[PDB]
């Protein structure tokens, strides 16, 4: 395959359009489907549907030449080994300190439980605060509620999340939104491909 | 299982870095380059004296049992060639090279070494772009050399053209971090925008868009810009450099004037040089200070493995049987004979027993009718 | 300016050390040693396996941050080639050498150095003594070609012979009133077949008679004393080699199996070459190793020839001209001579020994 | 509450565990499945129910935030399993690790292992002396072959079907996995009258 691999992960649900605007309209509907890869309107571009999670990793070793990451996956994964060529301005949340409701500081150092262990130490270092970080993979609300950590770093849009579980957001960490990641070497050697794909999606966010 | 970024080089790899290691020193001695060979440890008061930050966090500490001082691993030969050149160099033009292990805490790129071969040549004591040019020369002697099929490719980048747009339109730290991440991120719309709301903007928007192309360059910048003879010369120094590359080595050159890695180490020029479509590159060097003018250049020897080859051996066993058979004067005769084939390189077994083989086998050397001779397997 | 036991190899001195460092390595390669380049680092889980007390105090440790684990900075590469061995050499005969730097925590000896530049050779899966005789003759040819004033003389020990009085018949106190030739302090302490072991320590140099003056219970150890004699004539015989013997020289106790070759280069306190038997299936192994750093002071090359090209004239040539004078110096490079283009009228090689100056349409060498 | 918190995975585990858990006196109230509550109730009301991620059971039972949880050997291998205790084989969720590749292509060079079970891949290829770099995915696996990025991965297959469903094929058999029952070591110390008739219906039950 000669051409572009895209890695894509709501970052499907807001970059259809971006995407249909740069004459990529994938062919079937991932959510309800059971193929890895995806073919596309433009036979030089297949899609990748990934948990956001792994989208970096598949760009920075080049099983995919660019990926839509959130920068709370990027700011995690460390963003060292790939460019970022573009804030897509979509999937606008932000990274937060969140405990239980109303709940005070405890008389003993603080126990942060969260996927986003990278950023929880570096924030409480930038706060000059000495954290325990617990690692979580799956859902963390629970994880203040039975006293597994003090608080969770997790993204927030509105709030209805945190406090339909009891939670409340404390500190703000940083802001979030997809941006478009390339690999080092496909930028080089497959710029002539990547080029109208991304002018069409810096006039797609204008 | 050995740590991440740590491997055995064995057999004909190890062999082959051998010649490597050895003939560039040798091609490094013959072009006046005097070869130095300083230690594994120091002190870190010597071995991190004007580090960076990358550096010192590079550099694994250990403690001298006889002092109680800390010491380090050098992540980074340079370093001491400066202070063997501050004891030993005097004030005119002086010429090191050297090759050694150095150690990294963390690898550089994805599953890469943090135990690198480093070779490399420094000039001390000339401010003409004419070192750089020898440099470059003496590098490209040694790539030809190695008969690879491999092509490296050179990035040109000149640190001084940035700093000086950054002083002439006094860039706040703030700013000039926006820039550098921006830059090293090809964010040609996010510095577009950032640059309507700069200083002499335009200027920093235009190293990123039409760098590549330095021929007219000077040409695009501000009159401000044009006006300061830092660039102007910075600018001449690429165009000097480029030229010759391509007319004496025929080198694909690109120009990245955006390139601001090692923004604190880099004084002037810069040289990268890459294998093929590798990310790291295989060569660095450029223009740093030592007040004493100094360039100079650095390769991990090991990266060169991959892209190199040698000659199949010639490996030979001796007939255990045949041998025994022979009086003293037929045996005196016959280590004569193996003694000529090990001046030719050939690699000869005396076996200890009739089962003792050599690996790789490729001959023996056999008795047939009064005469040893070597015979394929 | 550096700390004690680390030294720079400098000019001269570096180019010497790079040159024995290859002559000294593909000798080996053409003896049939297969080459081997281990890393400086390695776990401690690897780099210490079986590993002595003064091996572990000598190793520096180091924190993985990757993984959390100890690493060491190898002050020994002999156990690394055992653990190569041990994943690639199979069951026969198996020959690998290596040169590498090795750091210690602490020095050797008296003002030893910590950053030995380590050369070696290793035999492994032969028991016949045929095996030692091949590593004694390759390292004396190694000597032998370094063309030095300086005279080696070896040391023959077998702890084999005490290993085995101590097996028949307080090992800590014996072996430290040996390792200081304490001869009075160790006669008192022999009072079970303790007059064997003051024997060991007041006799051990007479090896011929050796086996007549031990307990007759005592008289393994017939065979220990037999290797002793057969490779002390062997060096005499074949190197013309002044050969001592001490059997109470029980240094590497932990490591050592068998005969143990000790080379000293001239009256100097540390050996230049320890060697001997030891374990690696029962896998048999001997080898040796030294410290190339060593060899500096005891070798001469011939002086180079430095050239310098004359700045003014090589200015005057037309593009032709210059293509020809870098063929010409191309030449003078492959030959071997140490040549500079001048970037300036005042650069000056250090040493000049020759100007390449143009005279005539002819560039010509003519010495200072 | 003063009495004990079990920590179970949706899914499989909830779903082989119920019966165990009837016979034992702790039949759920709600329906899981069909829920957003992160804490159940239960028949016994000195037994509660944390649903998790089968990721994180280790780290609520060793952190005490449950009292003991119900986790895959696959899981306790690769999180550790060093502070808790591993009290009996459930004999549920019987799965095997394994190193799966590209249907019949073959091992090409340094392998690049892609999988969520690094810790268990470097043990593995450890034992087999095989050189490996290993990259850490979050997500399934299957796609990490078929475009490069690892040549194999360490994956749980019971049949095959999914391996072969995505173009792959069951390598290397790494050890047999099934489920665990794992207790908080200061839980078993101070809440042991609780436990023991729960562990003795259990072990009564397998
Ligand atoms: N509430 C939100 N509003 C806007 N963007 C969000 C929100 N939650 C997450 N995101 C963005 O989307 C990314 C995650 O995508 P999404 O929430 O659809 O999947 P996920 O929950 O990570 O799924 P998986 O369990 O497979 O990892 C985050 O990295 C972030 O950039
Ligand atoms: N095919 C299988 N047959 C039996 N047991 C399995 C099988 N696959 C996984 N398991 C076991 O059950 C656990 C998987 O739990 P579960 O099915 O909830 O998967 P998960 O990765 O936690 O998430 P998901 O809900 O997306 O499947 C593993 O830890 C393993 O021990
Ligand atoms: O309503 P808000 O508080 O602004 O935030 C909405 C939440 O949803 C997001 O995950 P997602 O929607 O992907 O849930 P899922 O992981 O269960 O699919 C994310 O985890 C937010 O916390
Ligand atoms: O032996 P096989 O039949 O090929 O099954 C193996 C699969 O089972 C597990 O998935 P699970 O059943 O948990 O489904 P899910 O992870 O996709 O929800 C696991 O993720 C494997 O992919």
């Amino acid at each position: 395959f000669l051409g572009l691999t895209l890695a894509l992960s709501r970052i499907l649900e807001e970059t259809m359009p971006l995407l249909r605007a740069a004459g990529v309209e994938l062919l079937e509907d991932p959510e309800a489907s059971a193929k890895l890869i995806f073919p596309t309107s433009n036979p030089n571009v297949r899609v990748l549907i990934l948990r956001a999670s792994d989208v970096p990793t598949y760009v920075e070793h080049g099983a995919a030449d660019f990926g839509v990451a959130g920068k709370d996956v990027l700011l995690e994964h460390g963003a060292n080994h790939v460019y970022e060529l573009l804030d897509l301005k979509i999937a606008q949340c932000k990274l937060m300190t969140a405990g239980v409701k109303d709940a005070p500081l405890p008389n003993r150092r603080l126990r942060i439980a969260t996927k986003y262990v990278n950023v929880a130490r570096a924030y409480f270092a930038s706060q000059g605060q000495q954290v325990d970080v617990i690692k979580l993979y799956g859902s963390m609300e629970l994880a203040p509620l039975v006293g597994l950590g003090d608080l969770i770093v997790d993204v927030v849009d509105t709030g209805n999340t945190l406090r339909a579980n009891g939670l409340e957001a404390r500190d703000h960490i940083c802001d979030v939104s997809s941006r478009l990641i390339v690999n080092q070497v496909s930028y080089k050697r497959k710029f002539a491909l990547l080029e109208p794909i991304l002018d069409s999606f810096k006039n797609s966010i204008n | 299982m050995l740590p991440d970024g740590v491997a055995d080089v064995l057999f004909e790899d190890a062999h082959k870095q051998e010649v490597l290691r050895h003939q560039l020193t040798q091609q490094l001695i013959t072009h006046g380059y005097q070869l130095v060979s300083p230690p594994m440890i120091e002190f870190t008061e010597s071995l991190l004296s004007g580090a960076s930050e990358d550096l010192k966090r590079q550099t694994f500490k250990i403690i001298d049992q006889l002092t109680g001082r800390l010491m380090g691993i050098r992540a980074d030969i340079t370093p001491q060639i400066l202070r063997i050149d501050a004891h030993h160099g005097g004030d005119g033009i002086a010429r090191y090279c050297y090759a050694g292990d150095v150690i990294h805490t963390l690898p550089s790129g994805l599953f890469g070494s943090r135990t690198p071969l480093q070779l490399g040549a420094e000039i001390f004591g000339c401010e003409s772009i004419a070192a750089d040019i020898e440099l470059i020369d003496v590098l490209f002697s040694m790539i030809n050399s190695l008969d690879m099929s491999a092509v490296l490719h050179v990035d040109l980048g000149h640190v001084t053209i940035f700093k000086r747009l950054a002083e002439l339109a006094a860039l706040s730290a703030s700013d000039t971090e926006q820039l550098m991440q921006l830059y090293a991120n090809k964010n040609l719309p996010e510095l577009k925008q950032v640059c309507q709301v700069l200083p002499m903007g335009s200027d920093f928007y235009t190293l990123a868009r039409f760098g590549h192309d330095i021929a007219n360059l000077l040409g695009r910048l501000s009159e401000n810009a044009q006006q300061d003879t830092k660039i102007v010369t910075a600018i001449d120094e690429l165009q000097r450099l480029k030229a010759h590359l391509q007319v004496q080595w025929q080198c694909a050159v690109s120009i990245d004037v955006t390139e601001l890695s090692g923004y604190h180490y880099h004084t002037g020029i810069v040289f990268n040089g890459y294998i093929n479509s590798e990310t790291q590159p295989l060569v660095r060097g450029g223009r740093f200070d030592g007040p004493r003018q100094a360039t100079g250049f650095s390769m991990d020897v090991s990266r060169l493995l991959a892209h190199t080859q040698l000659d199949a051996p010639f490996i030979v066993l001796i007939d255990y049987d045949a041998f025994n058979n022979l009086d003293s004067a037929q045996r005196q005769l016959l280590l004569q004979q193996v003694a000529s084939l090990r001046q030719q390189g050939y690699r000869v077994t005396m076996p200890l027993t009739a089962e003792d083989m050599p690996v790789g086998l490729t001959h023996r050397l056999s008795l047939a009718d009064n005469q040893w001779r070597l015979h394929a397997v």
